[PDB]
């Protein structure tokens, strides 16, 4: 909930050095091969039924825009980080009923893809701090699960 | 559990690895214990700290057995049984564990191979570590 | 996976369910619809009411998948195949809810046989419904 | 969570129709045996080889003991979890190092040992009611979790 700003410098500093835009599309579209039951909940989104197919899926894409851009507002608030999402997980928990473990994988992605596009420079440090900034999230995002 | 995908995949994959594997394992184990210290509770008499003779020796041993597990995937409760008895029967490593491992084992491919960290290679490593901490946390 | 005991204990406590397993199955996932109601979202089709007919003759059904899964330990994937493809490639469950139905299945054990549910043949059944979950959330 | 005096009525009514010190042994003895890693945290504890072993512990019956008391504290202060838990959630993981997760392991093991002891009583009604309650007592076990 809390990280040194050594650990926040490291987050801000690398989040610069990467485009949102495709950490977001490829952290959904690595969630939706890697934990394909996530899929079910996109059957408006088209064709998922291959890895190339959900790398091409469009609309994929393009929710990982919105999911990567609310992430990034998280990132302007990591003090609270709770408010900032509580819309969010209003509409996962009641409208969607999307079961509070997944939200932790879809963090587990951003932390994959932010390490396949930074190489070296995504190192233990780098990881240890962005695994506070998705567990926060992904506990954020829970707050409304009773 | 594994498809002819995965295990087609599985062995491509950490046939792409060679040599690196040691280093992968022990970069794992750190990345491990710096995201995540209670890990660090399971090594009390290890070094630990960054850059580790112990710990880099230690990661070889984990790359090891994954070579192992990995050309032995239709059979890892036989190949992976002695290892079993020590995480399962003697250390008791609590499953939750074996999770973050294999995240940073994970992260470590991502990190190090891009070009190979394909989204249908990154599903099938994930079914392999999974599978594999099956067997390791299980009594049997 | 399992032990030669959970093998023995799963197949023993399968034996003493007899043709309780259709209610049994049907009271597990009236349970788990009453505690988790959002499971009543895989069964939109369903009259999910208690004592609904449709309940009842799907309790029917888990049981028999269950006492098929008894009597094949060694190869789950096999037995299941064709039902892995239901749960898995089209229906897409969520591994969460087969712990929840797995809970309430074994509290529905543990609330109509209490001196033939004994830790023992609790741990073992807590394995068995952990390996028929394993086969039925793979291959997507 | 929040319960209907229902399901309060129903709790605290089926409560008082166990003993709770069987609960408790017969709760934490099912954990260990269960799911045996738990064992580990319980070393000065002695013998835990065998389902046999466990349920014959003195120490187990003796903690479960214990254990049953905070909770039965906790059915006494249901709209207080958190603050009646505190201490509890505190010491599991500043110093136990006890996984979160595990809380749930535990919580499903009382609701299990209820069932065994009361038969047609435990009305799925009854086990929702119940379920409320250890997922509230999981939950705040666990968000002083730092
Ligand atoms: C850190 C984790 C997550 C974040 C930040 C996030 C964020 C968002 C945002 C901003 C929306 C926008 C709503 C819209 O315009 O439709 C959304 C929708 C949605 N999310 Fe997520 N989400 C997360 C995790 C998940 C997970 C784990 C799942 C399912 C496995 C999921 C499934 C959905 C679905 C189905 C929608 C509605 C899509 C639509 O109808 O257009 N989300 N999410
Ligand atoms: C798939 C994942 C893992 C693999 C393949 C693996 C493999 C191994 C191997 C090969 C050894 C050496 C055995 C020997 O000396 O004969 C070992 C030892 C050990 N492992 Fe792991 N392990 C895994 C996960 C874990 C985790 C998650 C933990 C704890 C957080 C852990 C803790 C230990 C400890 C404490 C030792 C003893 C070290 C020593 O005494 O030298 N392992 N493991
Ligand atoms: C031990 C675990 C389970 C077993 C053995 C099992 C078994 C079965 C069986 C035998 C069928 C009927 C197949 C047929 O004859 O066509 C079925 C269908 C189905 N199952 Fe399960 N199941 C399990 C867990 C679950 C869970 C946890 C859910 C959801 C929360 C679920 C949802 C469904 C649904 C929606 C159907 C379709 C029924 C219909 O369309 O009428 N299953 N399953
Ligand atoms: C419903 C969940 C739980 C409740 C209500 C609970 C409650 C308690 C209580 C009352 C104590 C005694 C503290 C004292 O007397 O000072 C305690 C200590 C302890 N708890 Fe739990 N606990 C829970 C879950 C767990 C779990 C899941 C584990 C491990 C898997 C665990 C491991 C321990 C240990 C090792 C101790 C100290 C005993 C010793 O050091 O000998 N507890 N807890």
């Amino acid at each position: 909930v809390h990280l040194t700003d050594a650990e926040k410098a490291l987050v801000t500093g690398l989040w610069g050095k990467v485009k949102p835009e495709e950490i977001g599309g490829e952290a959904l579209g690595r969630l939706l091969a890697v934990y394909p039951w996530t899929q079910r909940f996109f059957d408006s989104f088209g064709d998922l039924s291959s890895a190339s197919a959900i790398m091409g899926n469009a609309k994929v894409k393009g929710h990982g825009k919105k999911v990567i851009d609310s992430f990034g507002e998280g990132l302007k608030h990591l003090d609270n980080l709770k408010g900032t999402f509580a819309s969010l997980s209003e509409l996962h928990c009641d409208k969607l009923h999307v079961d509070p473990e997944n939200f932790k994988l879809l963090g587990n992605m951003i932390v994959i893809v932010m390490a396949h596009h930074l190489g070296k420079d995504f190192t233990p440090a780098a990881q240890a701090a962005y695994q506070k900034v998705v567990a926060g999230v992904a506990t954020a995002l829970a707050h409304k699960y009773h | 559990v594994l498809s002819a995908d995965d295990k087609a995949n599985i062995k491509a994959a950490w046939g792409k690895i060679g040599g690196h594997g040691a280093e992968y394992g022990a970069e794992a184990l750190e990345r491990m214990f710096c995201s995540f210290p209670t890990t660090k509770t399971y090594f009390p008499h290890f070094d630990v700290s960054p850059g580790s003779a112990q710990v880099k020796g230690h990661g070889a041993k984990v790359a090891g057995a994954l070579a192992t597990a990995a050309s032995h995937l239709d059979d890892l409760p036989a190949a992976l049984s002695a290892l079993s008895d020590l995480h399962a029967h003697k250390l008791r490593v609590d499953p939750v564990n074996f999770k973050l491992l294999s995240h940073c084992l994970l992260v470590t491919l991502a990190a190090h191979h891009p070009a190979e960290f394909t989204p249908a290679v990154h599903a099938s490593l994930d079914k392999f570590l999974a599978s594999v901490s099956t067997v390791l946390t299980s009594k049997y």
